[PDB]
Order: structure tokens, then sequence, then C-alpha cells
């Protein structure tokens, strides 16, 4: 039980936590760098759209970036950030 | 149409 904290990729073992400010789980991470979690990925970790935090498997990342100020990630404008599918450990 | 992969 040792988590990957940035960088992500395909097989890391991660904390996915609770992002009030974002109101989105994310990666626990210590880059400023956001890593949210994909929604597909909720039912499969037994989460709702609260546990604070679960512990999965990165499966699939995308880098996206908003373009505009108003978007489900409550990130400005030109963020550029990440969406990540996981499933559970 | 509110992000776009990069």
């Amino acid at each position: 039980e040792k988590i990957a904290i940035r960088d992500f990729q395909v097989g890391d073992l991660v904390l996915i936590i609770l992002d009030e400010r974002h109101d989105n789980y994310v990666l626990f991470t210590v880059s400023p760098t956001l890593y949210f979690l994909h929604s597909e990925s909720l039912p499969a970790l037994d989460l709702k759209p609260r546990r604070p935090w679960v512990l999965g498997k990165v499966m699939e990342k995308e880098y996206c970036q908003a373009k505009k100020a108003q978007n489900r990630f409550k990130v400005p404008l030109g963020t550029k950030f990440y969406r990540v599918k996981a499933v559970s450990w | 149409s509110e992000f776009e992969v990069v």
C-alpha cells in the first residue's frame, strides 16, 4: 500500500479524495496540476456525484483544457487538467 | 463544449 503522488501512470495505485472546492473527486497529489476522477469511474469505486477517500488504480488518463469559464470542474478558463478513469483496489 | 482534449 504505497501510492503515487504525481506524474500518474496507468497501473499506479492512487488515493482518490473528495475536493470540495472543485466539487469533484481528484487524485491526491503534490503537483498543482489537477487530476480529476472521470465521472464514468464513480460506480466502479462505489462513489456518488460522502466517502472522503478511496484507493484505486489508474486505468486511463486524458489531458484536457477548459474552454469555458463556467465548467463542471470549477477551474478558470484555460486551465489544463487531466481526467482519469480508475478502478477499485 | 466545456473542455476539449489537448
